[PDB]
RNA sequence: GAUGUUGGCUUAGAAGCAGCCAUCAUUUAAAGAAAGCGUAAUAGCUCACUGGUCGAGUCGGCCUGCGCGGAAGAUGUAAC
RNA sequence: UGUCGGCUCAUCACAUCCUGGGGCUGAAGUAGGUCCCAAGGGUAUGGCUGUUCGCCAUUUAAAGUGGUACGCGAGCUGGG
């Protein structure tokens, strides 16, 4: 979970979401792309 | 249902043929020497494509087709290897009669409507490896 | 994609070979390889047959160009049409043996004389 | 062909101009020829999307002012420094 | 790393940075990187940036640098009281006002240029935008 | 929106009781009940259900869309029912069903047993495979997931409790 | 999601997918000498692209208004 | 407005040294790396140096980082 203040789409399968007032980046493909803002 | 490109009267080295279609259940020496018995007529040094058709009983039927556009363009321009830098560096030459001979061989081997369509697909493989058409 | 101008020109080409053609056959094109389809395109240019897969609501506009208008309900489902510009038949005799050879798709409804022929009676052509 | 609608300016100076620019309108001028100058105001948007073509600068356009057209060319134009905006346009009578 | 070959005087008044920029327009290239915000550019910044957009174009097209760091900044070192003169010359800077054009570019595809300029601006202290040269 | 405006057809023998915001749908596969969000208004017409917003709310259409999916699944539930399939990957992983309790031998020390909540029934056609039937989509899905919770299927040999359909990707050992 | 074809170069192997260079032509409704996983190299898996079903709006920039994250400290809330 | 260090006594923070929960890994397991959450409790004896610090020896689950007039002389010491 890369936790950082700039979060992005690292491929075409990464999908941005706002859960509980946090912006995360979720991937089906690549567990390494899982991000949270912070 | 496999395909390979095998030199004219040749077969049964280990890295090119035996393992590739040998993991598929095919008897190796019947393919090898019925293919050297069929392709004994292909000139020495030309790879000729062979389409191997395998069935659930391992008895196979292969259609040996005519030598590649690239191999008949290696031989009709006289050359050995084509260009490593195609249409930048140009390695040989063929008049339209050789485009049309290679495209009668491949008139047996193409999808083309006319010998102009097969001459144009051999034109395409003539621009691919660098060769000049003259 | 296709601009309105694109679609207009293409409707003009289908309407133009439709006027010039003696007989037509509409069929399902689904579930068949491009290998067997280029095989029926060779068996097509050999029989004089003009082969096409064209949009449906495009073919209502081209077939409004007469007298194939009995075919406008044959355009529901994927449409592959065989126009024989040379000879009538040779589309309808080629398609039944191609669909029995493949055992895929359908070959639904034909048109000749200005009338539509149901699927089991295309043996007339 | 480009047709720009405009009104005659009843005011002048820095104040007038900046109230103009706040209202999403902007000042320009029409001079050249035998006549006197004519100061006018325009809609920022219309013109901003109009000069978004090249010909605007090479061509004879028309300006509708109080029922009356004038035919003019684009002479020079000063733009706001960093903003996608127009401060002003010099129109020369065509 | 840019710096005046020779100067009239060695040191300078801190001065102010006020008002707007001159050279608001792209006079050479097809595209340019314009500054929206107001700030001082050290030579280091400009150099690093020029590098960034030089990697980005794979050394094709052409790049101008419209700004020059001509004014010297001083610093007294640590642990030194006030007075005893003016500090020693540390580095050079260019005063930047809103609407200057930092770099110009051309001979390249637009998309690529917007990109290269994003990468260039990552290295800059101030707010910047992309711009195209116009007719008139 | 594009969801709320596709109405739900209630098939024959499927009973719709609407009291205020409280729906109760009954049928051959059992009974279910749901209080809708207050922003939504749902109406019964012919045999079909139609959902639209109500005034005084901003979100009316998102709430609606959800209402539609909910009651649609509630219909499917008491007619056809619902099925979830899991299977256990790896040696010595067993599954037994005694009444509403599932016996899992997952390779822990102790036996792992899962109480099933009401409205859910389970069966193992094998040692390595469980299937649950139930009316309630959300509930059966949950239960399924709790079973998946015990041993989650893993990065290498795939060992664990997976859904029968579920795609599992592994990776190789770090070489050396 | 096609033929020439495993384009040529190179390699023990490069076959759209190490690397270098070209990137044409055919049957086309459409099919990159291929956008990724894959192989010792293949095979195998999607994509670009097009026909079908569907049925009315959808795409992404620009300019701005107000908000979100970025945001940790010591006695006690303690930054209306 | 008594200056370093030791002593006695502490107390707060959290940017966590251990123990607790967790994501990602170039995570086979064992053992780790990095990040997230967490202040409930725990957090070494000696040799040398006036020492804080450090170095070394041998421990332990670990020998946390800081605030408190670099906590604490109307509590002690006086080596500096
Ligand atoms: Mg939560
Ligand atoms: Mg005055
Ligand atoms: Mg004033
Ligand atoms: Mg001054
Ligand atoms: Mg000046
Ligand atoms: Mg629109
Ligand atoms: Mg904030
Ligand atoms: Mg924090
Ligand atoms: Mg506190
Ligand atoms: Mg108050
Ligand atoms: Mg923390
Ligand atoms: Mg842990
Ligand atoms: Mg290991
Ligand atoms: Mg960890
Ligand atoms: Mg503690
Ligand atoms: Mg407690
Ligand atoms: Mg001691
Ligand atoms: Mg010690
Ligand atoms: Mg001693
Ligand atoms: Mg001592
Ligand atoms: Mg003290
Ligand atoms: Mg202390
Ligand atoms: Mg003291
Ligand atoms: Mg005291
Ligand atoms: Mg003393
Ligand atoms: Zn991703």
């Amino acid at each position: 979970m890369k936790v950082r203040a700039s979060v992005k789409k690292l491929c075409r399968n990464c999908k941005i979401v706002k859960r509980d007032g946090v912006i995360r980046v979720i991937c089906s493909a690549e567990p390494k792309h899982k991000q949270r803002q912070g | 249902y496999v395909k390979l490109q095998v030199a004219a009267g040749m077969a049964n080295p280990s890295p090119p043929v035996g393992p590739a279609l040998g993991q598929q259940g095919v008897n190796i020496m019947e393919f090898c020497k019925a293919f050297n018995a069929k392709t004994d007529s292909i000139e020495k040094g030309l790879p000729i494509p062979v389409v191997i058709t395998v069935y659930a009983d391992r008895s196979f039927t292969f259609v040996t087709k005519t030598p590649p556009a690239a191999v008949l363009l290696k031989k009709a321009a006289g050359i050995k290897s084509g260009s490593g830098k195609p249409n930048k560096d140009k390695v040989g030459k063929i008049s339209r009669a050789q485009l049309q001979e290679i495209a009668q061989t491949k008139a047996a081997d193409m999808t083309g409507a006319d010998i102009e369509a097969m001459t144009r697909s051999i034109e395409g493989t003539a621009r691919s490896m660098g060769l000049v058409v003259e | 994609a296709l601009n309105l101008q694109d679609k207009q020109a293409i409707v003009a080409e289908v309407s133009e070979v439709a006027k010039g053609a003696l007989s037509a056959v509409v069929a399902d094109s689904r579930g068949v390889t491009v290998d067997k389809m280029t095989e029926l395109r060779k068996a097509g240019r050999e029989a004089g047959v003009y082969m096409r897969v064209v949009r449906n609501t495009l073919l209502r506009r081209a077939v409004e160009g007469t007298p194939f208008e009995c075919l406008k309900d044959a355009f529901v489902g994927p449409t592959l049409i065989a126009y024989v510009t040379e000879h009538p038949g040779a589309a309808a005799r080629l398609f039944k043996e191609f669909a029995k050879a493949n055992a895929k798709f359908e070959v639904k409804a034909a048109a000749f004389e200005g009338e539509l022929i149901p699927a089991s009676q295309i043996d007339r052509l | 062909m480009f047709t720009i609608n405009a009104e005659v300016r009843k005011e002048q100076g820095k104040g007038a101009s900046r109230r103009l620019r706040a209202a999403n309108k902007f000042p320009a001028i029409i001079y050249g020829g035998k006549e006197a100058p004519l100061a006018i105001e325009l809609d920022h948007d219309k013109v901003m999307n109009m000069q978004a073509k090249a010909e605007f600068y090479s061509e004879v356009l028309t300006i509708v002012v109080d029922g009356k057209e004038i035919k003019v060319k684009a002479q020079d134009v000063q733009r706001h420094p960093y903003k996608p905006k127009l401060q002003h346009i010099d129109f020369v009578r065509a | 790393m840019l710096q005046p070959k020779r100067t009239k005087f060695r040191k300078m008044h801190k001065g102010r940075n006020r008002g707007l920029a001159q050279g608001t327009d792209v006079s050479f290239g097809s595209f340019g990187l314009k500054a929206v915000g107001r700030g001082r550019l050290t030579a280091r910044q400009i150099e690093a940036a020029r590098r960034a957009m030089t990697r980005a174009v794979k050394r094709q097209g052409k790049i101008w640098i419209r700004v020059f760091p001509d004014k010297p900044i001083t610093e007294k070192p640590l642990a030194v009281r006030m007075g005893k003169g003016k500090g020693n010359v540390e580095y050079w800077v260019a005063l930047i006002q809103p609407g200057k054009v930092l770099y110009e570019m051309d001979g390249v595809p637009e998309e690529l240029a917007r990109e290269a300029f994003k990468l260039a601006a990552a290295k800059l202290p101030i707010k910047t935008t992309f711009v195209t040269k116009t007719v008139m | 929106s594009r969801v709320a405006k596709a109405p739900v057809v209630v098939p024959a023998g499927v009973d719709v009781k609407i009291n205020g915001q409280v729906i109760t749908i009954k049928g051959k596969n059992g009974e279910l009940t749901r209080t809708l969000n207050d922003a939504v208004e749902v109406k019964h017409a012919d045999n079909t259900l139609t959902f639209g917003p109500r005034d005084g709310y901003a979100d009316g259409w998102a709430q609606a869309g959800t209402a539609r999916a909910l009651l649609n699944s509630m219909v499917i539930g008491v007619t056809e029912g619902f099925t979830k399939k899991l299977q256990l990957v790896g040696v010595g992983y067993r599954a037994a069903v005694k009444g509403n309790v599932i016996n899992l031998s997952l390779g822990f020390s102790h036996p792992v047993d899962h109480q099933l909540p009401a409205g859910i029934t389970a069966e193992c056609p094998t040692q390595t495979e469980i299937v649950l039937k139930g009316a309630d989509k959300q509930v059966i899905g949950q239960v399924a997931a709790d079973l998946r919770a015990y041993r989650r299927p893993e990065p290498y040999k795939g060992k664990g409790v997976r859904y029968a359909d579920e795609v599992v990707r592994t990776k190789e050992a770090k070489k050396k």
